[PDB]
């Protein structure tokens, strides 16, 4: 249950595949409207590796499906992330995420 | 047993270095710096009241060595059960002496 | 009944002795031997009698008929001052009933169990007595001897308040006639701010040596009020008190004319038991079965002031109350903070349920991070 | 709103100060898994953010300074500060060339100290961890809660040292509106994050040669900016002063070290191949003159330590010199024993030019131009110049806990050395169940790294079986036997002291002298298996001999007193599952008896002493002895045991210990006559030449009747046959306890060996 | 010196030894303007907390016990360990006193308070007045110079029947007598000047 929204264009060819690595320099909101996490701030682009399950299952099947260099809108449904626990300290327990994502390289 | 010990040849150089440090207490432990004990009052204490001071009116300012000794008072006064260790009290203790 | 104790009660106001002679003028002349004279409790407000059968008894102050106390000392087996004889400490005098003429001695009949488990006697007026007596004399004349009377009086004047509040616990009011005897509320309101005054924290402007010989003279007497109840009796104010909620119109059924004069009372005690518990460390160790006691209320309209402070004190002291909250009491603060507006004492006291001295618990340090936190209002 | 604007509202400020305090009092003293739940809430940037900023409060954002350093600092610093005490050295290479400034000329062999702290220690210390974080990471269900937050160190660095640089600057141009309010709010957030940026030892060379510029006309010029230490300063800002001070006086002395080390190394390599040449001379080539055999005895015999001190004596001694060595290798000493008592405070009969001279001279001025209050300042300074003017002393004391190591085991050591660091920040927090487990793996490490078993002078001298100890002891703290909270973890550490104190004779020597403390709290929690801590006090004296000997009467007396309460008691605990409990629990008996046997004989019947009092005080109290014999009622003799026999096959009696409680009276009453069966006298070497021994032999003999001794040895249960029998009963295995109650006591004599 | 020791209840750890060993070098000789400031104190502060002290450490010094002995005379007969620098012990005296170094200081420091016939502290020390109670020291010093006898008089007996003292049967003797020179120095300084 991920809906995605593109909000500027990007290439529209090369999508990412197992065994690659992508970077995502992107920044992370709650649907309240209150921010609680980024990586901008950090000035470090966060990476990682599909296929390894080491990020949450509702955002990699959101970036699956965007290209390179595109900047997208993404709503993730509570229950890919975190469902009922959540992440203590953090997130409240059932709530709606929302993210902000771009890539920068790597297809 | 005494008949069986080892040379000392054929020691680890790692090892054969540890005994001669604690052996090798037999030149500091002896050996006497004096030095602190005469020196020490006499540049603390006595000569402390120098002619920084500008004026006065009824009191005199405390020299260094009357701030350490009321430190000790004021830390005897505390209300406490056992006294602790205080090593530091120690090191001025005997040297006062 | 009498006994004996070793170096446990010495400092405490239970074994405290006052002698009363028979006289009326020169009461307080030289005491010599071969004197009548009486023995009182000085907390207890008793005297010392053997009337007919029941032993060495702590007999009242009404049952005292010259006859049944009848004291007086022996060496062994005047309009003036009067020849000083009987010194402290070393005068060795033996006590001796007047009338039977006996001994006091103990009978220290112990069992198995007696032997290793408590370690008390028995003292009877035997007809010929044990041998090794020897009562000596010391004398303790000083601030402590004058709250010792403080005892007898409060504990005499409280009890009765609750006595005779007790009587109308569940009667509403027939208007009119109110109740039968009425109850004070002016001595009352006095006693209390007196203690309060004579319990009040040393000052800040003194030096060191002053602040410590006073931060002695304190610590023993906040103990001192405690070993003759007057916890328990303070805390059982609050229980009656407490019954009435809302406000004074609740209590009608008491008496209106005494209505209105209900906040302040209910105030003055709370701030009286944070004197009792304030500093001294012996004291907090009791509130760990009462603790869920005090953490109930934290909602009470005129209580703000009393409890915050009075549960503030109970955990910069001893960490062993700290360890005793689970997870509902600290929702339970935690809602203090939602209903009472923005107080930085409570904050403090959440500062209190980290780190204590020296140690940290981990157990209770997560769950502030998962219930005041997370939510972002 | 914006928060330049709290300093005027003086009531929102005051509420938000405290929060911040709340934070800094949520990361406790270690908690890596909620630490990282307030990076998502405070920041990551504005804390760098709130560094370059000047319009500031007060009470608040200078109040940040202490959040930047609670939640990415003192993760390490809190464990790097402990490791700052003993100095251990490997063999290298590096190692091999350290000395007093070896590029100094003839006035630099006696001077040019050099810069205090310049770089190569060689010293062990491990390396900190540090992990970045990130929310969007699966679900985890390893670390311990989790390893660090993470932190642009290369930034921090660079742009603290910048920021101090306004300082020293700004404070000499004066103000009437310094930074935060009041100079010292610009003074002390921000040198304190110096302080704990240095201990870490994140600047390097370059970096600290620069610090010690801001302090420049003494210090620096090794061939305007004003120092710190030239102008007047509040209370505050002095008392970290002397904190930055202090940081560098074991600096030097950590250097101290290495140079000792540096001379450990190639003087007794020669010495020992010049020893070998001292062999041929005088081996089997030889001469004549017989007795000089008899003068080469260290050369062969005597331990190698005592060689040591035979050939070091005269080489640093004065004026008579016995069994001497070449006088080509004794003349180093003498210059380098001279170098050293050069070095650190000797004259050997202005400009400071030295940090002695600088601190002395510098600590009397602030004294004598003002009167100290806070007596926390007054106890830092008074702490300082005492070392400066006392130099040996500290080295002196600083020795016991130096040792020196060779190559390829410092990978074994640095594991060893990381892991120990664990147990000693579980002292400072509460036991937590989730700590409970760390520490289990923990100590299972460390039985496993190769190193504990070939230096047990390291162990002592890092001395965590004193950390440990104190473990225990908070755990089972409590008012009575329902205080048994976490168990479990007693028995999993306790066997990791018996096997230490197996290990050297120095070892059992040092954790016994905590026997009075160890039996203070060993005799109530008692139920558990595996072990207890009154195990580890009875292995505390096994073989010694001599420890045996050093017993001080009152911990046997207090011991005895326990044995006391085992004949009177109904173990209540034991009782909790519904058993009968009698008169008295023979399972809590067994235990202290156990102990008594270890104390009355070290190796093949020996040492009376002890033994000799025991039965004194023993008979004293004759509650002592189990209430079915030795007592007003009856004793039977042949009966008590016989009565157990009956018990023993009878399931309802029973319980309804683990086994059945027959085999527990069985074991209690053979363990008391084994006891008095090797507390018996003597052998015949004093019972047969004196008239003392006799005495105690009469006392035992008429406890133990013969007649009903030789009797009990018969009646064996059965054999496994067609089935084998249950170790629930009393057995005939633990029967051998009657068989040396008879053969040193009343002995074989006539012909009654038949019967 | 008062304000330390009297912080220190009864235990004979290195706080007073360190301490006690200070007091004896500022009024040596007779130094009458510093016992002059002490006793106002005393007579100033009024409390107790001091003489509790004093009576209760003396009380924990010890005598020449003769079973401590014993277990020296066979534990020097082992000479060295099967391989470990020897007995590092070696001497390993604390057995027997392993207090001569402090305990012959308490009545040095006892004797010195009266030193110069001041007619104020030997008077002082036998009752205090005013406060609450009463030691009486010199009552409290005599006690211990009849156990100390009696364990003398005990070691004479251990060595009626032999012939010669062997070396260590005299190391540990004048260890002891040593120490009731001591003490009877300081009887006679509570009666001299009369």
């Amino acid at each position: 249950g991920v809906e995605i929204e593109t909000i500027s264009p990007g290439d529209g060819r090369t999508f990412p595949k197992k065994g690659q690595t992508c970077v995502v320099h992107y920044t992370g909101m709650l649907q309240n409207g209150k921010k609680f996490d980024s990586s901008r701030d950090r000035n470090k682009p966060f990476k990682f590796r599909i296929g390894k399950q080491e990020v949450i299952k509702g955002f990699e099947e959101g970036a699956a499906q965007m290209s390179l260099g595109q900047r997208a809108k993404l709503t993730c449904t509570p229950d890919v992330a975190y469902g009922a626990t959540g992440h203590p300290g953090v997130i409240p327990p059932n709530a709606t995420l929302i993210f902000d994502v771009e890539l920068l390289n790597l297809e | 047993a005494c008949f069986r010990m080892t040379p000392l040849y054929n020691l680890p150089t790692h090892r054969a270095c540890n005994m001669f440090l604690e052996s090798y207490k037999a030149a500091w432990i002896l050996t006497e710096d004096h030095s602190f004990e005469d020196r020490m009052i006499d540049d603390l204490s006595k000569a402390g009241e120098q002619e920084e001071e500008e004026e006065e009116v009824e009191e005199k300012k405390p020299d260094p060595l009357h701030q350490l000794v009321l430190h000790f008072s004021r830390t005897a006064l505390t209300e406490k059960s056992k006294l602790d260790e205080d090593y530091l009290y120690m090191a001025y203790a005997d040297i006062m002496a | 009944l009498v006994y004996y104790e070793g170096g446990a009660v010495c400092t405490h106001a239970r074994s405290l002795w006052r002698l009363e002679p028979l006289r009326i003028s020169w009461s307080g002349s030289h005491l010599r031997w071969g004197q009548p004279l009486r023995i009182r409790h000085v907390t207890t407000g008793r005297y010392l009698a053997l009337t007919e059968d029941q032993g060495l008894v702590v007999v009242d102050a009404c049952k005292a008929h010259t006859k049944a106390t009848s004291f007086c000392f022996r060496v062994s087996k005047v309009e003036g001052m009067g020849p000083p004889e009987i010194k402290y400490g070393e005068s060795l005098c033996f006590v001796q009933h007047v009338a039977s003429g006996l001994w006091l001695t103990y009978a220290a009949p112990d069992p198995k169990a007696l032997r290793l488990g408590v370690l008390k006697k028995k003292a009877i007026l035997h007809q010929e007595g044990h041998m090794d007596d020897a009562l000596f004399l010391t004398r303790c004349q000083q601030e402590e001897s004058q709250a010792a009377r403080m005892i007898h009086s409060t504990a005499g004047l409280y009890n009765q308040f609750i006595k005779g509040l007790d009587s109308f616990s569940g009667k509403p009011r027939g208007s009119g006639p109110p109740a039968g005897p009425a109850l004070p509320i002016e001595a009352v309101i006095l006693s209390l701010q007196d203690l309060i005054g004579y319990f009040e924290p040393p000052s800040e402007e003194l030096q060191h040596e002053e602040k410590q010989s006073k931060l002695r003279s304190l610590r023993n007497r906040q103990s001192l009020f405690q070993e003759e109840g007057m916890l328990s009796l303070v805390l059982n104010c609050i229980d009656r008190l407490n019954v009435y909620t809302t406000a004074a119109h609740f209590a009608e059924y008491a008496g209106e004319e005494a209505a209105e004069s209900w906040k302040e009372i209910v105030n003055l005690l709370y701030e009286l038991l944070a004197s009792l518990i304030r500093g001294n460390r012996a004291n907090c160790a009791l509130f760990s079965t009462n603790l869920d006691w005090v953490v109930s209320k934290l909602d009470r309209l005129e209580a703000s002031s009393g409890i915050l402070e009075v549960l503030y004190c109970v955990l910069i002291e001893s960490p062993e109350v700290l360890n005793i909250i689970q997870e509902n009491h600290i929702k339970s603060i935690i809602s203090l903070l939602d209903k009472h507006g923005r107080n930085h004492k409570v904050l403090d006291v959440l500062c209190s349920l980290c780190v204590c001295n020296g140690v940290a618990v981990r157990s209770n340090q997560d769950l502030i991070t998962e219930n005041l936190l997370p939510g972002r209002e | 709103m914006d928060i330049l604007e709290l300093s005027e509202r003086l009531d929102l400020q005051r509420f938000h100060s405290h929060t911040l305090r709340l934070y800094r009092a949520v990361c406790a003293l270690g908690n890596n898994r909620v630490a990282h739940a307030l990076c998502s809430h405070v920041d990551q940037a504005q804390l760098l953010h709130a560094l370059e900023d000047a319009h500031l409060p007060g009470p608040l954002r200078a109040g940040y300074y202490d959040l930047l350093i609670s939640i990415h600092l003192e993760s390490a610093c809190r464990s790097r500060r402990s490791m700052l005490s003993e100095y251990i050295v490997p063999l290298t290479p590096e190692t091999r060339a350290i000395t007093l400034f070896p590029p100094g000329r003839k006035g630099g062999n006696a001077r040019r100290h050099g810069l205090p702290g310049v770089g190569v220690t060689t010293s062990l210390r491990p390396p900190h961890h540090f992990s970045p974080p990130c929310f969007v990471a699966a679900l985890p269900a390893e670390a311990p809660a989790r390893l660090s937050p993470a932190i642009p160190l290369e930034a921090l660095r660079d742009k603290a040292l910048r920021m101090l640089g306004e300082a020293v600057r700004d404070g000499g141009q004066h103000a009437r509106d310094p930074v935060g309010g009041s100079v010292e709010f610009q003074f002390v957030p921000v040198l304190k994050l110096v302080s704990t940026l240095l201990v870490m030892g994140i600047f390097g060379d370059e970096d600290v040669k620069q610090i010690l510029k801001m302090i420049e006309p003494e210090v620096f010029t090794e061939e305007l900016e004003e120092g710190l230490l030239q102008m007047k300063l509040p209370e505050s800002v002095k008392l970290q002063m002397c904190n930055l001070l202090e940081y560098f006086c074991d600096q030097e002395l950590q250097h101290r070290v290495e140079s000792l080390a540096a001379f450990a190394e190639r003087y007794v390599d020669k010495l020992q191949a010049n020893q070998r040449s001292r062999y041929a001379l005088l081996m089997r080539a030889f001469t004549m003159s017989a007795a000089e055999t008899a003068r080469r005895t260290r050369e062969f015999r005597s331990p190698p330590q005592e060689q040591i001190n035979m050939l070091l004596h005269f080489k640093d001694e004065a004026d008579e010199e016995d069994c001497p060595l070449p006088e080509d290798i004794r003349q180093d000493l003498q210059d380098f024993h001279q170098d050293l008592l050069a070095h650190c405070g000797i004259q050997l009969e202005k400009k400071p030019q030295s940090l002695q001279e600088l601190v002395s001279h510098m600590v009397v001025r602030w004294a004598q131009e003002d009167y100290v209050q806070s007596p926390e300042l007054v106890r830092a300074m008074f702490s300082l110049l005492h070392r400066q003017y006392d130099g040996l002393g500290e080295l002196l004391r600083a020795l016991p806990r130096a040792y020196t190591i060779s190559p390829s085991s410092v990978e074994d050591t640095m594991s060893l050395l990381e892991c120990l660091g664990q147990i000693r920040s579980l002292l400072i927090v509460q036991m937590g169940p989730q700590e409970e487990n760390l520490m289990i793996q923990s100590i299972g490490n460390i039985m496993n790294n190769k190193v504990f078993y070939q230096h047990p002078n390291l162990m002592r001298a890092l001395g965590m079986h004193e950390t440990v100890m104190e473990v225990m002891v908070n755990v089972l703290g409590g008012g009575e036997t329902k205080e048994i909270r976490f168990p479990k973890m007693v028995t999993s550490c306790c066997r990791f002291l018996c096997y230490f104190c197996r290990i050297s004779r120095q070892n059992q020597r040092s954790m016994f002298d905590h026997l009075s403390y160890l039996l203070e709290n060993s005799g109530i929690g008692l139920g558990m298996q595996g072990s207890t801590p009154l195990d580890v006090a009875a292995a505390s004296v096994i073989d010694n001999n001599e420890l045996a000997l050093a017993l001080q009467e009152q911990d046997l007396e207090k011991v005895v007193s326990y044995l006391a309460g085992c004949g009177l008691q109904s173990c209540p605990m034991l009782l909790a599952k519904g058993y009968p409990d009698i008169g008295w629990n023979p399972c809590g008996g067994e235990r202290y008896l156990d102990f008594l046997r270890f104390a009355v004989f070290v190796n093949g019947e020996s040492v009376e002493e002890n033994a000799n009092v025991v039965v004194r005080l023993l008979i004293r109290k004759p509650e002592c002895f189990g209430p079915a014999l030795r007592g007003e009622g009856g004793s039977g003799l042949l009966a008590a045991i016989e009565e157990a026999i009956r018990i023993s096959e009878d399931p309802a009696r029973d319980g309804p210990n683990r086994v059945h409680l027959g085999h527990a009276i069985m074991s209690f009453y053979a363990a008391l006559i084994d006891l008095l069966g090797r507390c018996a006298p003597e052998m015949h070497l004093i019972q047969a030449g004196k008239g003392e021994a006799l005495r105690i032999r009469a006392i035992l003999r008429s406890l133990v009747p013969l007649d009903d001794l030789v009797g009990i040895i018969s009646l064996p249960l059965q054999i496994p046959t067609l089935q084998p029998k249950m170790s629930a009963s009393f057995v005939p295995d633990h029967k051998a306890s009657m068989v040396l109650f008879l053969d040193r006591v009343y002995g074989i004599e006539n012909q009654d060996f038949l019967l | 010196v008062l304000q330390m020791i009297s912080a220190c209840k009864g235990e004979t750890g290195a706080m007073v030894s360190s301490t006690l060993k200070l007091g004896i070098s500022i009024l040596n000789g007779g130094n009458a303007e510093v016992q002059q400031k002490m006793l106002d104190y005393l007579k100033d502060k009024k409390e107790v907390g001091f003489f509790q002290s004093i009576q209760a450490l003396m009380q924990t010094c010890s005598v020449l016990d003769l079973n401590a002995f014993e277990r020296q005379n066979k534990a020097e007969g082992l000479g060295m360990v099967n391989e470990d620098g020897t007995v590092i012990n070696r001497q390993n005296g604390e057995k027997v006193m392993a207090d001569d170094e402090f305990t012959q200081d308490l009545f040095r420091f006892l004797q010195l308070l009266c030193e110069g016939h001041n007619n104020d502290f030997q008077n002082y020390l036998r009752t205090q007045t005013g406060n609450t109670t009463t030691i009486n020291i010199i009552i409290c010093t005599v006690d211990y110079l009849l156990r100390l006898q009696e364990s003398i008089s005990d070691f004479y007996w251990y060595y009626s029947g032999k012939d010669v003292i062997e070396e260590q049967g005299k190391r540990n003797f004048s260890k002891a007598m040593s120490v009731a020179k001591q003490v009877f120095n300081s009887l006679t300084e509570y009666i001299q000047g009369p």
